[PDB]
RNA sequence: AGUAGUAACAAGA
RNA sequence: CUGCUUCUGCUAU
RNA sequence: AAUUAGCAGAAG
C-alpha cells in the first residue's frame, strides 16, 4: 500500500501478458509537496549519467 | 577430540521425513562415490560436460589398468574389475 | 534443472550461465510447464490432548 | 556538513530507472550483452508479492 | 617458538598515529598468488587430476618434488594437508592500523605492540631478511 | 555433407567428434568440414589399435576377429583423443606418472605401453613432411609422430611401429574417404576456407520481449523507441 | 492469568 | 516462516 | 612502491 501509494499519480494500466494492474511512476508528474515521490524523470537520470 | 561434530537433527513435530531423508540420502551417497574416485573435488571444482557415471568408469578403468601393469592387481582381479566395468 | 529437463529445456549441460538464462527465458515461451513437486498424507493417528 | 538519510529507499526507487541505467551505461557492448542486462530490470517491473 | 624466543622491550606511554595500509598478516617463505598456489598444491598431492602443465610447474618443481618427497607415506586426510599447505604457501594481506612496522613479525603480535594512547617495543624471534633491513 | 557423414562413419564416432567441437566453443552447421576432420582423424587412431592385445609376457599380438573377449586383456595402445579435456588429461597425466617419464605440454592422441611413447597423429592433405616438419617445432622430441595423407604418403618419427598391412588399410581408408568425397562433389565444399567470426547468441524470445515493451517510462511506445532515445538524443540542460 | 506488543505462545510447527 | 550486498573472523564439517 | 566454499558478527 505505501509503495503504491507514492506512486499512484502515475499511468496506471493492466499488463496483457499476466493480467496484473501496473503502476508506471516514471516519468509522471513532479512533486508538490515534501511527501516521498517515486516520480523520477528519465532525461534528469540521463543528464547525471551523462555528467 | 574437542573437535566433536553435533548433528542439528532437524526434524518437526508430527511429520515423518522419510523420503526426504531418502533423496538427500541419495544424493550423499552418489557425491560421496564421486569423491571416493576423484580425490580433489573438495579442494578444485571439477569441471567437465559430461556424466559423472562416464568420468568415474573411465578413472576406474585407468586406475585398474595401472594398478594391474604395476603389480598392485592380480589378474584375477583385473578379470573381475573388466568383467564389472563391461556390465556398467 | 531437473524440472527443466522434463520441458526440453537441456540448457543446463552446457556447463555456463548464459545457457541456463536463455532456458530461463525459453522457459517463459512454453504451453505448459511439468515439474517435480512435493505432497502430503496427513495421518491420523491416537492420542491424549485436548483435541 | 549535511548527515542525512534517505526515507523510503526501497519503496521510492523504480525499476523502470534501472532498465535506463544499463541501458545508458552498456553503451557500447554487444546486442547480446545489452539483452542480458536489460532482463533483469524487467523482470523487477513485474514482479507479483505473495502475502505471506 | 617465535614468540617463545623473542624479548621485550619497555611500554612508553604518549600519541601513536596510526596510518590504516594493507599488511601481510602471517610470515612466509614463498609467498605464491593463490591460482598459481592453488595449481602448485595440486601437483603436490593429487598429481593424476592436476589439468595442463602450466608455468607454475617449472619454475616450482624443486618444491614439488621436495613436498612430495616429504608428505609421501601419510594417512592425513589430503583436504587437511591441502589446507596446511596453502597456510604455508599463500599470503593473506588485511588493512590494518599500522604505525612504524609493517612486516609481518609485528604484524602478528599487533595488538600488544601500540595502541591508540601507548607502544610496546618488542624483538622478534626466527630470523628477518635484508630487504626490510 | 552431413547425410555421408552419417552414412559412412559410425554412431559412437560421430557423437565423440560432436563432443570434442562443443569443447571448444563452436557449433557443427557452421564448419562440417572440421565434423568430417575430426572423425577421419578419429577413425584413423581407433583404427591403429583396433585388434593389437598383449600377452602374459607383455609383447604385441594381434588376436583374429570374432573371438572370445576374455584371452584379449590389455590393448595394446591408449586412445586418448576422442575423450573430453578433463579424462583425456587424467588418462595422460595418469600414464605418466605411472611410468615415470615426463607429460607434455599438450593432448598427445595415442600411447604406446610397449614403447612408452606418446604418439601424435596427423592426417594432412598434401605434403605429409612439411605437415611433419611444423609438428616437429611445436611438440619437438616428447611425442612420436603418425603423418599421413591422401596422396598414399607416411611420414613417422625415428621409430616405426606400424606394419605395412595396418599403413595399408590406413591408406585405403584414406583414398576411399577421397574418392567418395570427390564423387558427390563435396571436396570443394572441403577445401574451401569458410571463415566466420562469432561471439555468444542470446535471443530473446516471444515473452520476454513483450515485458520489456510494457516495462518503458511515460512517453514512450516499446523498447527499440526507448533505446534509440537513449543512444540517440542528448539530454544536457 | 501471564510474557509481552500492531501478533503470537500459554504443547502438537 | 530468517532475503541481498560489503567487510572481518574461524573452519574445511 | 606492489602483491575455493560454509557459518557467525556488524553496517547498509
Ligand atoms: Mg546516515
Ligand atoms: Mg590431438
Amino acid at each position: 500500500i505505501r509503495t503504491h501509494e507514492y506512486s499512484n499519480k502515475g499511468k496506471q494500466y493492466i499488463s496483457d501478458v499476466t493480467g496484473c494492474t501496473m503502476v508506471d511512476p516514471t516519468n509522471g508528474p513532479l512533486p508538490e509537496d515534501n511527501e516521498p515521490s517515486a516520480y523520477a524523470q528519465l532525461d534528469c537520470v540521463l543528464e547525471a549519467l551523462d555528467r | 577430540t574437542h573437535s566433536w561434530r553435533t548433528k542439528r537433527n532437524r526434524s518437526i513435530l508430527n511429520t515423518d521425513q522419510r523420503n526426504m531423508i531418502l533423496e538427500e540420502q541419495c544424493y550423499a551417497k552418489c557425491c560421496n562415490l564421486f569423491e571416493a574416485c576423484f580425490n580433489s573435488a573438495s579442494y578444485r571444482k571439477p569441471v567437465g560436460q559430461h556424466s559423472m557415471l562416464e568420468a568415474m568408469a573411465h578413472r576406474l578403468r585407468m586406475d585398474a589398468r595401472l594398478d594391474y601393469e604395476s603389480g598392485r592387481m592380480s589378474k584375477d582381479d583385473f578379470e573381475k574389475a573388466m568383467a564389472h566395468l563391461g556390465e556398467i | 534443472i531437473t524440472s527443466f529437463r522434463l520441458n526440453d529445456l537441456n540448457g543446463a549441460d552446457k556447463g555456463g550461465l548464459i545457457p541456463f538464462c536463455q532456458d530461463i527465458i525459453d522457459s517463459l515461451d512454453r504451453p505448459e510447464m511439468t515439474f517435480f513437486s512435493v505432497k502430503n498424507i496427513k495421518k491420523k493417528l491416537p492420542a491424549k490432548n485436548r483435541k | 556538513t549535511v548527515t542525512g538519510d534517505n526515507t523510503k529507499w526501497n519503496e521510492c526507487l523504480n525499476p523502470r530507472i534501472f532498465l535506463a541505467m544499463t541501458e545508458r551505461i552498456t553503451r557500447d557492448s554487444p546486442i547480446w550483452f545489452r539483452d542480458f542486462c536489460s532482463i533483469a530490470p524487467v523482470l523487477f517491473s513485474n514482479k507479483i508479492a505473495r502475502l505471506g | 617458538m617465535r614468540l617463545d624466543n623473542a624479548t621485550w622491550g619497555r611500554i612508553t606511554f604518549g600519541p601513536v598515529e596510526r596510518v590504516r595500509k594493507r599488511v601481510l598478516l602471517n610470515p612466509l617463505t614463498k609467498e605464491m598468488p593463490p591460482d598459481e598456489a592453488s595449481n602448485v598444491i595440486m601437483e603436490i598431492l593429487f598429481p593424476k587430476e592436476a589439468g595442463i602443465p602450466r608455468e607454475s610447474t617449472w619454475i616450482h618443481r624443486e618444491l614439488i618434488k621436495e613436498k612430495r618427497e616429504k608428505l609421501k607415506g601419510t594417512m592425513i586426510t589430503p583436504i587437511v594437508l591441502a589446507y596446511m599447505l596453502e597456510r604455508e604457501l599463500v599470503a593473506r594481506r588485511r588493512f590494518l592500523p599500522v604505525a612504524g612496522a609493517t612486516s609481518a613479525e609485528f604484524i602478528e603480535m599487533l595488538h600488544c605492540l601500540q595502541g591508540e594512547n601507548w607502544r610496546q617495543i618488542y624483538h622478534p624471534g626466527g630470523n628477518k631478511l635484508t630487504e626490510s633491513r | 555433407m552431413d547425410t555421408f557423414i552419417t552414412r559412412n562413419f559410425q554412431t559412437t564416432i560421430i557423437q565423440k567428434a560432436k563432443n570434442t567441437m562443443a569443447e571448444f566453443s563452436e557449433d557443427p552447421e557452421l564448419q562440417p568440414a572440421m565434423l568430417f576432420n575430426i572423425c577421419v582423424h578419429l577413425e584413423v587412431c581407433y583404427v591403429i589399435s583396433d585388434m593389437n592385445f598383449l600377452d602374459e609376457e607383455g609383447k604385441a599380438y594381434t588376436a583374429l576377429e570374432g573371438q572370445g573377449k576374455e584371452q584379449n586383456l590389455r590393448p595394446q595402445y591408449e586412445v586418448i583423443e576422442g575423450m573430453p579435456r578433463t579424462i583425456a588429461w587424467m588418462v595422460q597425466r595418469s600414464l605418466a606418472q605411472e611410468h615415470g617419464i615426463e607429460t607434455p605440454k599438450y593432448l598427445a592422441d595415442l600411447f604406446d605401453y610397449k614403447t612408452k611413447r606418446f604418439i601424435e597423429v596427423g592426417i594432412t592433405k598434401g605434403l605429409a613432411d612439411d605437415y611433419f616438419w611444423k609438428k616437429k617445432e611445436k611438440l619437438g622430441n616428447s611425442m612420436e609422430l603418425m603423418i599421413f595423407s591422401y596422396n598414399q604418403d607416411y611420414s613417422l618419427s625415428n621409430e616405426s611401429s606400424l606394419d605395412e598391412e595396418g599403413k595399408g588399410r590406413v591408406l585405403s581408408r584414406l583414398t576411399e574417404l577421397q574418392a567418395e568425397l570427390s564423387l558427390k562433389n563435396l571436396w570443394q565444399v572441403l577445401i574451401g576456407e569458410e571463415d566466420v567470426e562469432k561471439g555468444i547468441d542470446f535471443k530473446l524470445g516471444q515473452t520476454i520481449s513483450r515485458l520489456r515493451d510494457i516495462s518503458v517510462p511515460a512517453g514512450f511506445s516499446n523498447f527499440e523507441g526507448m533505446r534509440s532515445y537513449i543512444d540517440n538524443i542528448d539530454p544536457k540542460g
